[PDB]
């Protein structure tokens, strides 16, 4: 085939590779700071839950 | 942290009942009956309050 055919298919798989390597290197900053600090949804240990907590008088005013 | 305040001895002097516990039993029902309101203000306030501090009156 003609050059025009492997110029564009490399420019394309160029594109495509240094898309990744970016992602690649936000996915690895995203998870450090998540991990360092733990407001995102990844990295969330469980607590205990405060639904089981009884809300009633205990026989004795303070609790 | 912080200083605990704690009410003065004039402040929990009161004529105290100097009754045995059989002299109390032996009328518990009929004051429970008749003294029925200011206990239950007084039970109300120690349970709402949580505090023995906030409920001298």
């Amino acid at each position: 085939d003609g050059p025009e055919k492997n110029y564009e298919k490399t420019m394309a798989i160029l594109q495509i590779e240094a898309e990744k390597a970016e992602l690649r290197l936000k996915e690895l900053e995203v998870r450090r700071l998540m991990r360092a600090r733990g407001d995102g949804p990844w990295y969330q240990y469980p607590t205990i839950d405060k639904a089981l907590i009884d809300h009633s008088p205990k026989t004795t005013p303070d609790n | 942290p912080g200083i605990v305040e704690l009410p003065t001895l004039e402040d929990l002097k009161v004529q105290e009942v100097k009754v045995s516990s059989s002299v109390l039993k032996a009328a518990a029902h009929h004051y429970g009956a008749q003294c029925d309101k200011p206990n239950k203000e007084f039970m109300l306030c120690r349970w709402e309050e949580k505090d023995p501090r906030r409920c001298l009156e």
